[PDB]
RNA sequence: CACCAACUUCCUAAACUUAAAUUGGGUUAAUCUAUAACUUUAUAGAUGCAACACUGUUAGUAUGAGUAACAAGAAUUCCAAU
């Protein structure tokens, strides 16, 4: 056991000089102990990253996994405590931009055989985590163009030295 | 040179901004209710002169910002951007109402200003190419059309296909960009100023500022370009997605000053359509529509 | 262990030998203890080859601080900002006074692979061999097949 | 059949995280212009939805007070009517349910 | 748990880096660490150089503005350097505009005023200052010390040496030092032309030479996306300089280069500078 | 392999299919609005209108009568069949019930529905979809196209 | 743990009848106030004065000073505002460095909780501008055996609050602002080791609204199941 | 009419001449005790004194694998219901 995520939401920054950008807001929620499996909740946070709250709280209600109405609850805590006690001025002025899920404390139980024979079974639990922070989400990674592929290879051929001489 | 006129245009735009907000002191909190159906009876505390419409949408949920093009402010449309005066009551109104009438509008004024602007920037440097104005013409009329005067020199001259393929891609361009469209308020002293060299613009202002009690008009820049504004616009150029000026035609009774008609459509992302759907109506707009 | 360490190219600190060669080692530090077998040998270097070594290098700032101390420790301060610190525990007067004079004589690189025993910025003198030297011009510079 | 060797973290990730393996984004999510509430393009709002299916349970309810009966449906045709209104001379012969509350909006 | 201290204490020392590395502190002047003594470190620093120095006026050197003002506040709640600082840049200018024109007579004077600022510049400066501990032993209200501040105390250290002992060994410094800097460097990485080409013709008509006429020397894969061409520069039918380039421009324009060093004698294979001079 | 085999597989076999379309369709024979996975729904959408031409058929006809009673368990309901639900679909050729998908189920089953109902019930409106008016910045481009090709033509 | 505890008791289940504490609880101060002083309108408008007003109304209050007197003997109504004063200016300051301990000595436990639950996980820069006019005692109370002082003070005041991420919320960074209020100052005649300390700050009606907070705000709307309908 | 080729040999610095049961020798990690030292050290006295390997023992966690396998007749007016 280690509860640091929740410690984190108290973190303190001095004040700002009167030019300083404004800094944006984060949030640290989760929730633990979750009856479920930490391989099956990966995929549903992983769907979220890099989203925004207005469009992480529309694909997830139309899922039918069991997940995504957990997720969603940690996706509406911290949507509301980002407002109310975090100085966030508008609800649809934050995106995700962390979220996974980790493993928890199990139990352990017998699942039985067919010839006076058993195996070990694990009730499995997990953790899931959210980082939620101020400003629309980032814009999305642009591929690389042709020309940028080219100029990479005589940058490559550019760097080239006499190997193993003065 | 025409740059010297869009920097000095540009200043005196921002001259006014600068006083306007300056002329406000303080915060001062105005409430205004939600009158729409869904979500109702939410009401937002905003900042006098400061909070916008989008803020409000804001607020509510993403849905608003993306989906909400004009608002009624007490019964009357209001810009998305423009600054809030007054207590009041906000509306939303999307494109898919059931009675667009104010946001077809506010969606015609804006395609026809960006239309505008391509072609002042389109010509050569060498040629002359002044705005004088756009008819507000029905939705029904099948296209938006933009009355711009030539240089003499230009008389002779129609242009061709590719001349017309060439004012799509500027307008694409612009589209692209995604520039804001800014509301400004200004009184008739200064748009006269802003709009000295142009005539015909003076003559417009002229109007403008006599229909109001007050000298008050209506200044809406899209970037660079500053053009006075019939109407409510919409929040950004993104907003259109399918963009072509189908034609230009010259108008007959231009014996003292040669004027060309310039007559274009686009369709916003939200109602977009279908290749052969848009080639037919295309066809369309390239007739010429008059003025009633 | 050279795949799993890194290598810099050989060097100097301000090209030492180009003018006035100048004496990297900046100050040593030694810690030792009155009443301890440990500092034992320390202690006899302090008495006898300190006052030598002091005035044989005179850019050396020395710093000797006995104090209640279980192991006598010698930093080393190169004038590159390089740290150096090493455990004198119960070594003889003879190992301490060698082991001074190395870190006299070190400069503050680092001490990792030197990927080559030289250094030169000017390698050719003659202008450095591209593939054009050595190849025959032709009359009008025609290239092979070129009609003209 | 039996595993001959364990499989690295590595592969296992190769084959957990492919693309074949992913939740595949929904584009069809939209804003019901009633209520506001989300909605798939070619399904019916819950929200919506829901108001309509509760009406229908009490209407049902009050039909089933009336019969009394399993087997007692009415050939004649059934008709709802709420407080403040009166059968029409069309509407003579045909059964009538009676609701306490006002006729609701998207009741016509 | 098991018995003893030790296994726990080489532990203690193992979080200790741990900690320390993760979350470095902000560097703090090497006066407030131990081990530290103004007078004897000043001393070292005159014999590290084998310079003789006056110990009064190298203080005076290391004291600056900034510094005397945070004391003063302080205290309410010693002399500056900026004489010799004027004195120290005014001669270092003049010493290095004397070596180089020596050396490159030929130079315009404006190739010679960048390499003077170059050789002055807060780069170079600073970081032979930094190495030569002037920033351990400066004085200065704000810490890291700036690099302007620092520049200033590097030539208030050269002003000291001048009046201590004189210009002849206080030139010494600058070549020793200074100068060393330039080893390796070509004129146009200290010195920046965008104009070689119309430079060079300038030149030429200052030489009575006629204008150049570039001709294509050498030619490789011309069609292909890696060419490779030999631009060299022609006077009268013959061959001033030759330049490589990915394109006939750049080509042309680099042959341009190589020409200007030639004329200002800067090709590297000139005769080394001798830095090994006793006098 | 199943390729014009119309039907589905549905319950134990093939008798057990039809014995659970019977109870639907008697269901909503009942209730005019029943509810069932889209897939079972869709299955009986097809024996939901056929009882409408039987029913058309009239009363004296045997066969309507004989079939009437194998596809409506409880025989209440053969009278409200023949004699209001008949009488309705008179004027109509086709296209007796609507059928719409509901959400799918909050049950942890998670299945597809669908909603199907005869027309013209008593029953509150199904919040049917609506397309947008003519009013619509799209939909008057077309109007006026329209007027314009009719003065052509 | 109690947290852990209180909810293995209400899932399983349990009768916990309240006890009667064998030792009572130890009260320092009393929430409220004996006798508000109801503030006169016009007060602003007397720009002596009030202090002659105090005089008429010291009869009224005339009982609660005998007492004072009979327990502490060196309470001076003339000499009080000075004192009362100190603990003001000295108590806000201690918000600047978040001293809880200084506030615990120079406010009551009343006063406390209100000041700086409010302000946790935020930074606030207060200052104290020149008093505009002197102070006053408005009226004291005494019931039991706890003694209450009101202290009139209109004093310039400079105060700004920040977030975590140091952004600005409410105040202004530096803008000298007039505020008048009553502050209620508070001693323990009984307990050997009591002193005035500040307890409550009276509110008139006629008070001018507050700066308003920076940020807009969004008044939410009802919330309304499928069942029910707006009106 | 030769070149390349192995610490063979030479050369700057050094070194002093050949798989493994067994056999001799010099040191060292950890801890306790004596006497000290006092950021973790010294000389002695001691011993449950050092583990990449016994299908080793205990605990924890992987892999196979989110796989094999597991379960509730329908509609409604609906879970002590028709
Ligand atoms: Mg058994
Ligand atoms: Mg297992
Ligand atoms: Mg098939
Ligand atoms: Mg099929
Ligand atoms: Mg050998
Ligand atoms: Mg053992
Ligand atoms: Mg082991
Ligand atoms: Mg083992
Ligand atoms: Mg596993
Ligand atoms: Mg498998
Ligand atoms: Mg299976
Ligand atoms: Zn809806």
């Amino acid at each position: 056991i280690s509860r640091k995520w929740e410690k984190k939401n108290k973190i303190v920054y001095p004040p700002q000089l009167p030019g300083e950008p404004r800094r944006p807001a984060e949030i640290y929620h989760c929730r633990r102990q979750i009856k479920y499996s930490k391989d099956k909740m990966w995929y549903l946070a992983k769907m979220i990253r890099g989203m925004s709250i207005d469009q992480a709280l529309a694909q997830l209600e139309f899922n039918d996994k069991k997940g995504a109405q957990i997720i969603k609850e940690v996706l509406l805590e911290a949507q509301d405590m980002a407002v109310r006690d975090h100085n966030v001025e508008f609800r649809s002025n934050l995106h995700i931009a962390e979220s996974t899920s980790g493993r928890g404390q199990c139990l352990k139980r017998i699942r039985y055989h067919g010839r006076g024979r058993f195996g070990i079974m694990e009730k499995v639990y997990c953790h899931y985590f959210v980082k939620l922070v101020e400003g629309p989400p980032p814009p999305p990674e642009v591929p690389k163009t042709a020309v940028d592929h080219a100029k990479d290879y005589i940058q490559q051929l550019r760097s080239r030295t006499i190997i193993h001489t003065l | 040179s025409p740059t010297e006129l869009t920097e000095m245009r540009n200043d005196l735009f921002n001259r006014e901004k600068s006083r306007q907000l300056s002329l406000t002191p303080r915060t001062e909190k105005i409430e205004v209710k939600h009158v729409g159906k869904t979500d109702p009876g939410t009401v937002f505390v905003m900042n006098k002169n400061i909070s916008t419409p989008y803020s409000c949408a804001m607020h509510l949920s993403e849905w608003y910002c993306s989906k909400s093009i004009l608002a009624l402010v007490d019964g009357q449309p209001w810009d998305m951007y423009k600054p809030l005066t007054k207590s009041c009551e906000i509306k939303f109104l999307t494109f898919k109402d059931p009675d667009p009438k104010e946001v077809n509008k506010a969606y015609w004024r804006s395609c026809a200003m960006m239309l505008g602007c391509v072609i002042e920037r389109a010509f050569k440097d060498d040629y002359v190419v002044s705005l004088v104005r756009a008819p507000e013409v029905p939705v029904i009329a099948g296209a938006f059309c933009y009355d711009v005067t030539l240089d003499k020199r230009l008389d002779e001259w129609m242009p061709t296909k590719e001349n017309l393929r060439s004012f799509t891609k500027d307008a694409h361009a612009l589209i692209y960009r995604d520039l804001p469209f800014e509301t400004l308020d200004v009184d008739a002293r200064v748009a006269l100023e802003i709009f000295q060299h142009n005539k015909y613009k003076v003559d417009f202002i002229e109007e403008k500022a006599s229909q109001n009690p007050e000298r008050i008009v209506k200044l809406h820049r899209i970037g660079d370009f500053i053009d006075v504004s019939e109407g409510p616009l919409i929040p950004r150029t993104s907003v259109c997605f399918q963009y072509e000026v189908s034609a230009v035609h010259n108008l007959n009774p231009s014996q003292p000053n040669l004027i060309r008609r310039f007559q274009g459509l686009s369709l916003p992302t939200h109602l977009r359509a279908q290749f052969t759907i848009w080639d037919k109506l295309v066809e369309r707009s390239r007739k010429m529509v008059t003025e009633d | 262990t050279g795949r799993g360490t890194s290598s810099r190219f050989l060097t100097s600190v301000l090209h030492n030998g180009l003018g006035r060669y100048v004496q990297q080692l900046q100050r040593l530090s030694l810690s030792l203890s009155r009443d301890a077998p440990s500092s034992r040998g320390a202690r006899e270097f302090v008495e006898r080859e300190v006052t030598d070594f002091a005035r044989r290098n005179p850019g050396v700032v020395v710093y000797v601080n006995p104090r209640p101390c279980a192991m006598p420790r010698i930093v080393a301060e190169y004038l590159n900002g390089a740290v150096r610190e090493e455990n004198v525990n119960s070594k003889s007067v003879e190992e301490i006074k060698s082991l001074v004079q190395k870190l006299a004589d070190q400069s503050g690189l680092d001490v990792i692979r030197i990927r080559k025993p030289f250094h030169t910025d000017n390698p050719s003198i003659q202008g450095q061999w591209h593939p054009f030297t050595n190849k025959r011009t032709a009359l009008h510079g025609l290239r092979p097949r070129e009609l003209r | 059949a039996a595993p001959k060797n364990r499989r690295t973290i590595e592969v296992n990730r190769c084959r957990r995280r492919n693309p074949q393996k992913l939740i595949k984004i929904k584009n069809n999510i939209d804003i019901c212009p009633e209520c506001g509430h989300l909605k798939q393009k070619h399904v019916l709002c819950g929200y919506c939805y829901e108001k309509v299916r509760q009406e229908t349970t009490k209407i049902r309810q009050q039909i089933g007070a009336q019969e009394g009966g399993p087997f007692r449906a009415p050939s004649v045709e059934t008709m709802v009517l709420y407080t403040g209104e009166k059968p029409s001379e069309k509407d003579q012969g045909k059964r009538i349910v009676e609701r306490n509350i006002k006729r609701p909006s998207w009741f016509t | 748990v098991k018995k003893g201290f030790r296994a726990a204490f080489r532990f203690q020392k193992e979080l200790e880096r741990w900690r320390l590395l993760r979350c470095p502190p902000p560097p703090v002047r090497r006066s407030e660490k131990p081990n530290w003594d103004y007078h004897a470190e000043v001393q070292a620093f005159g014999s590290r150089l084998q310079e003789t120095f006056s110990l009064d006026l190298l203080k005076t050197a290391f004291i600056n503005s900034c510094y005397i003002k945070s004391e003063e506040a302080k205290r309410q709640s010693l002399k500056d350097n900026q004489e010799l600082f004027e004195q120290g840049l005014s001669f270092s200018h003049r010493c290095l505009t004397q070596f180089l024109e020596d050396e490159f007579p030929d130079l315009p004077a404006e190739g010679t005023e960048s390499l003077v600022s170059f050789l002055t510049g807060e780069a170079v400066v600073c970081h032979v200052a930094r190495n030569l501990a002037v920033e351990q032993l400066t004085l200065s209200a704000e810490f890291p010390v700036p690099l302007p501040v620092l520049r200033q105390t590097f030539f208030a250290v050269i002003g000291a040496l001048l009046q201590s002992s004189g210009p002849e060994r206080a030139a010494l410094f600058i070549r020793d030092f200074l100068i060393t800097q330039m080893t390796g460097k070509e004129l146009f990485e200290m010195w920046t032309v965008v104009n070689p080409m119309g430079l060079l013709v300038e030149e030429l008509k200052k030489r009575n030479i006629s204008a150049p006429e570039s001709r294509l020397t050498r030619q490789s894969g011309s069609t292909t996306a890696l060419p490779l061409y030999f631009v060299g520069l022609y006077c009268d039918r013959k061959l001033i300089a030759e330049g490589p380039g990915e394109t006939v421009l750049v080509a042309e324009e680099e042959a341009a280069r190589v020409a200007l060093r030639k004329l200002y004698g800067f090709t590297e294979n000139r005769r080394p500078w001798d830095y090994s001079k006793p006098k | 392999i199943s390729h014009g085999r119309v039907y589905r597989r549905l319950g134990l076999g093939p008798e057990s299919r039809i014995h659970l379309l019977r109870n639907l369709l008697t269901g909503l024979v009942r209730h005019e609005r029943i509810e069932a996975t889209w897939a079972r729904a869709d299955e009986m959408r097809g024996y939901a209108e056929k009882l409408i031409d039987y029913g058309k058929l009239g009363d004296t006809n045997e066969r309507a009568m004989r079939m009437a009673d194998f596809w409506l368990t409880e025989k209440d309901l053969i009278p409200k069949l023949f004699k209001v639900l008949a009488p309705r679909f008179q004027g109509q050729n086709g296209n007796y019930t609507r059928m719409l998908q509901i959400p799918n189920r909050k049950e942890q089953d998670r299945a597809k529905m669908a909603v199907i109902e005869y027309k013209g019930n008593y029953l509150p409106p199904l919040p049917l979809p609506h397309r947008d008016s003519n009013l619509t910045l799209l939909n008057q481009l077309l109007l006026g196209l329209q007027q314009d090709l009719h003065h052509n033509q | 743990t109690e947290k852990e505890f209180l909810e293995y008791a209400r899932k399983a289940g349990l009768v916990i009848p309240q006890e009667r504490l064998e030792r009572p609880i130890h009260l320092a101060c009393t929430a409220g106030i004996f006798d508000p002083y109801v503030p006169p309108e016009g007060d602003a408008r007397m720009s002596l004065t009030q202090r002659t007003e105090r005089l008429r109304k010291n009869a009224a209050s005339q009982l609660a000073i005998r007492k004072i007197r009979e327990f502490d003997a060196n309470f001076k109504t003339k000499d009080f505002p000075e004192k009362a004063k100190d603990i003001f200016i000295e108590a806000h300051l201690c918000l600047n460095n978040s001293d809880h301990d200084r506030l615990h000595t120079l406010v009551t436990e009343h006063c406390f909780p209100d000041m700086v639950w409010d302000l946790k996980y935020k930074t606030v820069r207060w200052g104290f501008v020149e008093s505009l006019e002197p102070a006053q005692v408005v009226h004291v109370r005494c019931s039991g055996m706890y003694g209450q002082v009101t202290v009139r003070l209109h004093t310039r005041q400079t105060l700004a609050i920040y977030d975590r991420f140091g952004r600005l919320m409410y105040g202004q960074e530096d803008v000298p602002k007039d505020v008048l209020e009553y502050v209620v100052f508070e001693r323990h005649l009984m307990n050997p080791y009591g002193s005035w300390r500040m307890h409550a700050k009276i509110v008139p009606a006629w008070a001018p609204p507050k700066q308003p907070i920076l940020k807009t705000l969004m008044i939410p709307g009802p919330q309304l199941k499928p069942w029910e309908e707006y009106e």
